[PDB]
């Protein structure tokens, strides 16, 4: 064809702009920068939105679109509000649910981000070939 | 015929490439959706590996 | 799903109405999505017009909306002859020419002032304006639509709405002046400068890289890159022919590889019990009615021959008797401590914080090293142990194997004979035995692993077996029964965030001299003498037979519990490849020789006095069974290196089977790693010694390789 | 699948409660009983993805109200209990709209 | 009672928290469908390991209380704890229980006459059995070439219906509490819908399970299989029993559902309708589109439309693809040139004009493609794989089973090809061939050879011998092609090789669709002649229980019967729009009015004359006993009601045969003029139907007398209208503005309304207009 | 019926002709002594008789 | 019992009527469709295919008493 690439990108733009942003949570496990862990893609994506939600108020963006643009929002935010467990001692240590905060320098290097997976299931090799997975901003 | 197989398939690619491929294929498409393209390289042109 | 706007078009609206949108958004304006929206608002005019003629031949209104724009202004200014009103600047959608005035129609999502006040804002009282909202809300100029079109456009909206839901396109619909103008992709001043800065080019700004990407056109100047990049790389030519030895294949020297499997096989000595359904039913207990027998005499001396931890172990006997008389459970707290980890010490943390003066004033001679594991040598037992695992063991079978489905005569006779022939083969080997027993004791550890947790336990080492009899003569019963291989010991179960392994103590009987170079790992004791007696046609008394105590400890990961735990999937393995076998040469004759394939085709098998030996393919499969068992038993990611990269070995060895001229091209960098795979594992050297020999003999029927 | 009477729920482990991930997971708790209160509401609701221009709570209230009709009406149910369940439903929206 | 009163409380309170009354308060609903997606995610490592973990322990099972206290006792027979008060682990409603009081249940257990309701939900399952049960068995073994990739339905049902439709039958037989009023399908494929809601809705059992099962049941599952060449969907559903690589089995083909040969029945309704559209050149696009919309098709067990069955049906023929290109339907990955079926797998060029000479002395300008292209040829018992370069076949190679079939494969590629050698045969082909009879129109020239080659058996011989001929090498015996298409290789076909197998299929997804040229010509994809225009000319007419409409060109209409059956469609349509309409007068229970009705005055003429009053005593009679309610039978009304406009005399004679124009119309007894259709609406009149939806309260409709009620449509939200459940509905009268709940929650409101017109018409007259 | 009165299948009757009655492949003897030296698809001969039933009420009901 | 052999269905609705001194109206009844499979041998059509003779036999045996 003559007409390749852009026919195939306008079956991408189709779909993608269709796309609500919850089917985001399907998929691997990704790397949740809240609690700076891995966990599966839907629990991670929650923390984020919700993130934003105690921060900027919450999202109705309910497209891909407006989840990007919120996205590239966030890295010019000076300051970021997060759910982040902090253990008190009471001496009994009581994990209390608690909001921090952040800077730009520190959240676009969150964003950034990638974590590593000491590989598992893999079959046919002696030495591990690790895989990476990588942050919930750099996902959609 | 022969059977290849690769090594080190993922160090050797690099998101720069496709950021300007990436560039080559929406160049015709949309101006909307091309600035939606070349996004998803550069967060890997600039990364962080824990 | 859908793929393409046009079908989402089409699907809910009516296929001539799209291709309106198609044409109009062709060149007039140049967006792709956009079409639904006007293919709301296109056909919104259209139900709208036909619907009423005014008592003439003549329709009572005139569509300019769909129509081309250079014609529609045209058509626009008939208007300014027939009924001579004021020519708007505003092309309108539709003209009545029953109230002679202008109409133009909205369609809003939100609430409809937000819109109504915008058009109403364009184009004044000067025109009749109806702003349709899809949830039935409704804002009008003065006078409404007659009842009939307003009840049918107000059904269309809210059906056309509910489809936009179901496909979750809402925001992107919105009034072009309002949301259309932000269409585009948010730039913030962090992602413009990572751009801008992450462009592979001499080139800085990204739009410099834009512009070289949209203006590029290829010359065919990659001919000369491509021989320059030729001449840059040098080698790889391959030749078979040249590399055809390939140095045979290397094997480490050093100490003799070990016994790696959890139990042992060859040497393991057996404890027959008739089983009582509802006293073995516990399998627990089934050591606790064992202990009223024999077993609790034997008793090991304090000095063992070949022996590690001699007192440790005995002192661990000693507690396992004395625990199966009241309960099953060891209780020493102590005990338990040292032996757990594979004897690995529980070693005190210090943090970094308090650390830093430790670095200033250096004590307790810090250090840091890790260690790797030291190569082993070509086993020789393990041919030994493969041709006692090959010879069927004097009990029928060890395996539970569930009934036979009922049967139609085309296949399930086919199917149900196979499995029956081949279960009875696999069933009489002592590879079978070793399934069984690995497949109850490892079951059984399962089991405690969630029944005590934190807990120590004494687990028996148990293979289920019914005797056969084929003398036949009817007889009193054939004999039902199960033995007992040893006594075996659980320390903590406890789960890791992390993999948590857990640790194993094994004791096995043994009729046989242990061999220190295959045993290194084993602790061996003198433990008594047991009575073996037959009876033939010969005298036969048999005497007795010294007993020796075999001890060990080994790590269990949960993985390998549950793997370990269903050996069944090895029959499978082996049943396929056999069963192809017969069909792919009956299927060549179109007949049945599935019977006469099994009994007639020659596989070959072993060597001996130096000539090449081939038994037929129903004994030989016991070597499949077994090469399976072993694959299941001693696998290690030495073992899968070793064989992943042992089918390209294979791949040329056929290629030269049927002259192909195979090559493959650094053959000194795939017999690196080969060789970097092979460390301490007993079947991954034997395998390859084996290969070497299949290389040889391969080499002298035709010679594509070498012979040192 | 067949269903029978076979098919049951599997409980999860006690490991993920212990530690602060459960004190992160009273977030997700929250979204717990919304969903199954919706359901409970709406039978489709899993089904059918719901779809229409409303809030949540609106629908359900409303759809609240037109099932204590339905059962007022015709079916039997109390007068005022009826007018209960209308006052369960006001009161609801009051502190639904100091939100 | 308190079932209602302690979710209100729920409600209450868990609005009281904030941080869930704000998620709830804000966005659409549609947030559910991503706050459900938020909860267990978490699934554990091991798919068996971590169940056997589970069974280990005595009682892993979450299960209900109420019912087994309401049951059955809680205590065991031999003495093992079975139930206790604490719920552990996770807190929900659910007490803990051992595995086994499950089997004590099911053993002991008090239930009694499920037997028939099972099946029925399960009918796809429990009739994939029923189909086994029927067949014979025999057993070989052979080396068997497989068909490697057919993408083919497989698990195939009567009526089976694409995936959104699926939904929205689903949602209406689930429940009506919470549904949207859906059009399109509900109108259309009505019948359905009274089937299925009313076994499903009356016994309120499992719905989630129910449902989602019967998405299964519609909904055959077309994937990409190895077939040994028995290609009927039935056979796809268990292929393993039966053939393999190895495998051989006998005694199938025979037992099959009824849509295998449905569809070809379909096939053939194209193939006429297609006729239709080619008698008349004048405008071919606008005609087919209503001899499309007008025809009714009866699949066996329902009436459906003929729309939805060519837009929406799986099997793309040459004449499928023609008459879904009149419609919206996107269909692509298909070829269809004469018989043959293609694909295109590589390559690309421009369509070029070479006018080449025939053996007449005449020159016309024939169409050509220069590309190097490969594409995969499919013809019955026979498929190959053909590559053209600049309009002659580059390479070639045949995987067919039969050799005639083979010959017939190489025949047509040739023609697609089109060789030089293409114009040098011309015996007698411009005396009828070169023009086509139909309105004086000239046929395209690939076809007219190709129906040259169809005329005779010499046809054939000609052309085949018009490719180079050569004594084949050594090495090529296998792969050689014989003139009459056999492997003895003395003599060959040049640049084509058999191959022995036969040759894999390529699949693509893709949709693809564009408007038809006034010729039966689909230019769609720009270019690529896929409309082959008319594939096959079979002049017959045989129809068995099909339907068709508005000047069909086929003569089955009778003055006498079109006076009948037209005078009915009168009545029937022209009423229940409002006031003075049959439905606003059987609500004032006032008949009179209905007997003075002007479209009965239509009717009057043509009864028989003789018997005139005495028909109208006893039919005056029938509708005046119906007009006490519940009693009515609401289509006896529109049978009887004709003959009552004249003055009742007393007869004493019986009345039951009712002459029109020597024609008897018997209360109940459907007969030819007149069918009266039981527990579905509609009617047949000979060889047409007719119906109308919106008000039908006779008493067989229960069921669906919710979803038939409606004729209303949408106004403004303006009155306060009281809040009136879908029961209630039926008891608003006409031109009544009333409040309603719609769907998922979102609310609005309607009136008694003319029903929706105009669908497609409104929108092409003026699309025609413009030009 | 529509068209003409000959049914056009020519699988369906193949299953239902000889009364159900399957048309069986013959071995020839000279090739079956070696399936009588190794016995393969389970070779043996048998005959069938009828089962008898018993007296009919319904007969009197058709003469009557 | 007797219909063993037989396969029957539900075939669909028949309409049956009289006319007396009374109304008899008659409704309709329910019509199934019997289905089955047998065995025709060309002589049991031939003696079969007449069966006029019985006539015959039974005219014999009635006038000889
Ligand atoms: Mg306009
Ligand atoms: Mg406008």
């Amino acid at each position: 064809g003559e007409g390749f690439f852009k026919h195939c990108v306008m079956e991408a733009e189709t779909e993608i702009l269709k796309m609500h942003f919850s089917r985001l949570t399907e998929g691997r496990q990704t790397y949740d920068w809240t609690s700076e862990r891995n966990m599966p893609a839907a629990t991670a994506l929650q923390l984020t939105v919700d993130a934003i939600k105690e921060t900027e108020g919450p999202f109705k963006g309910t497209t891909m679109l407006e989840y990007c643009n919120k996205m590239i929002e966030m890295l010019d935010w000076k300051e970021i509000k997060f759910k982040k467990v902090k253990t008190v001692v009471r001496k009994t240590k009581v994990p209390v649910m608690g909001i921090d905060s952040i800077k730009h320098d520190e959240f676009l290097i969150r964003a950034l981000t990638i974590n590593t997976m000491a590989k598992d299931g893999e079959r046919g090799k002696l030495q591990r070939r690790a895989i990476a997975t990588p942050g919930m901003i750099v996902r959609p | 015929n022969i059977t290849g197989d690769n090594s080190k398939w993922n160090e050797c690619q690099q998101p720069e490439a496709y950021l300007a491929l990436l560039a080559y294929i929406t160049k015709d498409s949309s101006d909307l959706m091309k600035d939606l393209c070349s996004v998803a390289p550069v967060l890997f042109c600039n990364k962080f590996v824990k | 799903m859908s793929k393409t706007f046009a079908e989402i078009a089409e699907a809910f609206l009516e296929p001539e109405a799209v291709r309106i949108a198609k044409e109009a958004v062709e060149e007039y304006g140049d967006h792709e999505r956009k079409i639904i929206q006007i293919g709301i608002h296109f056909q919104v005019c259209c139900m709208f017009c036909d619907e009423y003629l005014s008592t003439n031949g003549s329709d009572r209104f005139v569509l300019i909306e769909g129509r081309k724009r250079g014609t529609a202004v045209s058509l626009q200014n008939e208007l300014c002859k027939s009924y001579d009103l004021e020519p708007l600047p505003f092309l309108c959608d539709i003209f009545d020419r029953e109230e002679k005035q202008f109409v133009e129609i909205g369609i809003t999502r939100k609430a409809d002032d937000s819109y109504f006040q915008s058009k109403f804002g364009k184009l004044g009282n000067s025109c009749k304006i109806f702003v349709f909202s899809y949830d039935g809300r409704l804002d009008k100029n003065c006078e409404g639509p007659m009842e009939e079109q307003k009840l049918r456009i107000f059904s269309f909206l809210a059906t056309a709405a509910d489809f936009l839901r179901k496909e979750n396109m809402f925001n992107e619909i919105f009034l072009p002046d309002n949301e259309e103008t932000i269409i585009e992709m948010k730039k913030g001043k962090t992602f413009l400068e990572l751009r801008d800065e992450s462009v592979p080019l001499p080139f800085q700004t990204y739009e410099q890289m834009k512009d070289y990407c949209e203006k590029f056109k290829g010359n065919p100047r990659e001919l000369a890159s491509k021989v320059s990049q030729m001449q840059s790389n040098i080698k790889l030519p391959i030749k078979h022919y040249e590399q055809n030895k390939f140095r045979q294949i290397r094997l480490p020297k050093g100490p003799m590889a070990p016994y790696t499997h959890k139990f042992l096989m060859e040497e393991a000595w057996m404890f027959t019990k008739i089983s009582d359904p509802e006293r073995s039913r516990a399998g627990e207990i089934l050591i606790d009615f064992f202990k009223k027998g024999n077993l609790s005499a034997i008793r090991p001396k304090d000095k063992p021959l070949q022996g590690k931890y001699p007192i440790h172990y005995k002192n661990l006997w000693n507690q396992i008797k004395a625990a199966i008389a009241d309960r099953t459970m060891v209780i020493n707290e102590n005990d338990h401590s040292e032996f757990l980890g594979g004897i690995g010490r529980a070693s005190k943390k210090i943090p970094e914080i308090s650390l830093t003066q430790d670095v200033i004033t250096t004590e307790g001679l810090k250090q840091s090293e890790n260690k790797l594991p030291e190569p082993r040598s070509f086993p020789r037992w393990f041919n030994a142990e493969w041709m006692w695992a090959i010879k069927d063991s004097d009990l029928t079978g060890w395996v539970p194997m569930a009934e036979y489905p009922p049967a139609d005569n085309e296949l399930e006779d086919y199917a149900e004979h196979l499995n029956k022939t081949m279960e009875g083969v696999l069933q009489g080997t002592n590879c079978a035995r070793e399934m069984g027993k690995c497949i109850l004791t490892v079951g059984a550890l399962m089991t405690e692993c969630r029944l005590f947790p934190g807990k120590i336990k004494v687990v028996p080492i148990y293979a289920r077996s019914k005797e056969r009899k084929s003398m036949q003569e009817g007889l009193p019963v054939p004999s039902e029964m199960d033995c007992l291989f040893g006594i075996c010991v659980k320390s903590k179960s406890h789960l890791n965030k992390d993999d948590g392994m857990y640790t194993i103590i094994t004791f096995e009987f043994s009729i046989r001299e242990p061999n220190l170079e295959k045993h290194q790992k084993y602790t061996v004791f003198e433990a008594g003498h047991t009575t073996v007696r037959m009876k033939k046609g010969e005298s036969v008394i048999g005497r007795e037979v010294p007993l020796y105590l075999y001890c060990r400890t080994t790590a269990l990961s949960k993985i390998k519990n549950d793997w370990l735990s269903k050996a069944r999937r090895c029959f499978i393995t082996t049943m396929d490849t056999v069963e192809t076998i017969c069909l792919r040469e009956s299927a060549k004759a179109e007949e049945n020789l599935v019977e006469k394939t099994l009994n007639e085709k020659q596989m070959w098998i072993g060597k001996k006095n130096g000539e090449l030996i081939a038994q037929p393919l129903r004994e030989a499969l016991r070597v499949q069974l077994v090469q399976q068992f072993y694959f299941c038993i001693y696998n290690d990611s030495q073992l899968e290196g070793f064989c992943n990269e042992q089918k390209k070995i294979l791949m040329a060895l056929e290629g030269d089977k049927k002259n192909k001229s195979s090559f493959g091209f650094n053959p000194e960098g795939l017999l690196e790693k080969i060789e970097e795979c092979l460390i301490n594992n007993p079947m991954c050297l034997f395998m390859a010694q084996r290969l070497n020999e299949l290389v040889i003999e391969a080499s002298k029927r035709g010679a594509k390789f070498f012979k040192t | 699948a067949v269903v029978s009477t076979h098919s049951f729920r599997t409980r999860a482990n006690r490991t993920l409660l212990n530690t602060d991930m459960r004190a992160m997971m009273a977030e997700e708790k929250r979204y717990q009983m919304v969903c199954d209160m919706f359901k409970s509401v709406f039978e489709s609701a899993d089904i059918n993805p719901p779809i229409g221009a409303m809030s949540i709570g609106e629908a359900i209230e409303e759809k609240l109200l037109e099932r204590a009709k339905m059962k007022r009406d015709i079916g039997a149910i109390e007068d005022s209990e009826y007018e209960e369940i209308k006052d369960i439903i006001r009161d609801a929206k009051k502190a639904r709209l100091e939100s | 009672m308190s079932l209602l009163l302690t979710i209100a409380k729920e409600y209450k309170r868990l609005c009281q928290d904030a941080k869930a009354a704000q998620m709830m308060t804000v966005g659409t609903v549609s947030n559910y469908t991503t706050f459900k997606k938020w909860t267990t995610s978490r699934k554990e490592k091991n798919p068996s390991l971590r169940m056997r973990w589970a069974m280990s322990s005595k009682f892993p099972i979450i299960a209900n209380k109420r019912m087994l206290e309401e049951a059955q006792i809680p205590k065991e027979h031999n003495n093992v704890a079975l139930w206790e008060d604490t719920e552990d682990v996770s807190k929900r409603d659910h007490v803990l229980a051992s595995a086994s009081c499950i089997n004590y249940w099911n053993f002991c257990g008090p239930c009694v006459n499920n037997s028939e309701v099972i099946k029925e939900v399960y009918k796809s399952r429990f009739g994939r059995l029923e189909r086994r049960k029927e067949i014979m068995w025999k057993e070989l073994r052979f080396t068997l070439v497989d068909r490697q990739r057919r993408r083919v339905d497989t698990q195939p049902v009567e009526q089976r219906l694409r995936t959104g439709e699926i939904k929205d039958l689903q949602m209406w037989t689930l429940f009506e509490d919470e549904a949207p009023l859906a059009s399109k399908f509900i109108l259309d494929n009505y019948g359905l819908v009274k089937e299925m809601r009313s076994k499903f809705a009356n016994k309120p059992l499992n719905k989630e399970v129910v449902a989602h099962m019967l998405e299964k049941q519609f909904n055959p599952e077309s994937r990409f299989l190895p077939v040994f060449g028995a290609i009927r969907p039935e056979r796809m559903e268990l292929i393993h029993a039966l053939g393999g690589e190895t495998w051989i089995q006998e005694a199938n083909t025979a037992g099959i559902s009824n849509v295998d040969q449905r569809k070809n029945d379909i096939r053939a309704v194209c193939r006429k309708v297609c006729l239709a559209a080619n008698a008349s050149i004048m405008n071919a696009k606008s005609k087919l589109v209503e001899y499309i919309k007008s025809t009714s098709m009866r699949i066996g067990e329902t009436e459906r439309k003929l729309e939805e069955l060519i837009l929406e049906t799986d099997d793309v023929s040459p004449e499928v693809t023609l008459c879904k290109s009149a419609l919206g339907g996107q269909l692509g990955k298909t070829l269809s040139f004469g018989p043959m079926l293609l694909k295109k797998i590589s390559g690309s060029g421009v369509k070029v004009k070479d006018t080449v000479y025939i053996q007449g002395v005449r020159a016309v300008q024939f169409e050509y493609w220069s590309e190097q292209e490969e594409f995969y040829g499919e013809y019955k018992s026979a498929t190959a794989l053909f590559s053209r370069k600049e309009r002659s076949l580059e390479w070639i190679t045949i995987g067919g089973g039969i050799n005639e079939d083979r010959k017939r494969l190489l025949a047509m590629c040739m023609i697609f090809c089109r060789d030089g050698d293409y114009f040098k045969d011309a015996p007698a082909t411009i005396t009828m061939a070169d023009l086509s009879t139909k309105l004086g129109r000239e046929i395209p020239y690939q076809y007219v050879m190709m129906n040259w080659i169809q005329k005779s058996e010499d046809n054939l011989e000609a052309l085949l011998y018009s490719r180079g001929i050569v004594e084949t090498n050594p090495g090529k015996m296998g792969s050689s092609m014989g003139i009459d298409g056999s492997k003895r290789a003395i003599k060959s076909l040049r640049a084509v090789t058999i191959q022995s197998g036969k040759i894999d299929m390529p699949e693509s997804k893709e949709k693809i669709h564009l408007e038809l040229s006034d010729n039966l010509e689909a230019f769609d994809s720009s270019g690529r002649i896929v409309a082959t225009i008319l594939d096959l000319p079979s002049d017959k007419k045989v129809t068995f229980q099909d339907v068709s409409f508005q000047h069909p060109d086929l003569a089955v209409l009778r003055d006498e019967k079109t006076a009948i059956t037209k005078g009915y469609e009168a009545l029937i349509k022209r009423l229940g729009t409002g006031d003075n309409d049959i439905p606003s007068l059987i609500a004032k229970k006032d008949y009179l009015s209905l007997y003075n009705l002007p479209e009965v005055k239509l009717m009057a003429p043509l009864i028989r004359p003789n018997r005139k009053g005495v028909y109208s005593r006893v039919a005056r009679k029938l509708v005046s006993t119906q007009v006490t309610t519940g009693h009515y039978s609401l289509h006896e009304l529109i049978k009887v009601l004709p003959f009552t406009y004249f003055a009742p005399k007393q007869g004493m004679f019986e009345g039951r045969l009712f002459f029109s124009n020597d024609s008897f119309v018997e209360p109940g007894v459907n007969n030819n003029v007149f069918s009266w259709s039981k527990a579905d609406s509609s009617k047949i009149y000979c060889h047409g139907i007719a119906i109308r939806v919106p008000l039908v309260v006779g008493d067989e409709h229960m069921d669906t007398s919710l979803a038939l009620l409606e004729g209303f449509s949408v106004c403004e939200n303006d009155p306060r209208a009281p809040m009136v459940t879908r029961q209630d509905l039926i008891d608003v009268g006409f031109g009544q503005k009333v409040r309603l709940f719609v769907g998922q929650g979102s609310v609005r409101t309607f009136k008694r309304t003319a029903s929706q017109r105009a669908a497609s018409s409104d929108v092409n007259k003026n699309v025609k207009k413009i030009k």
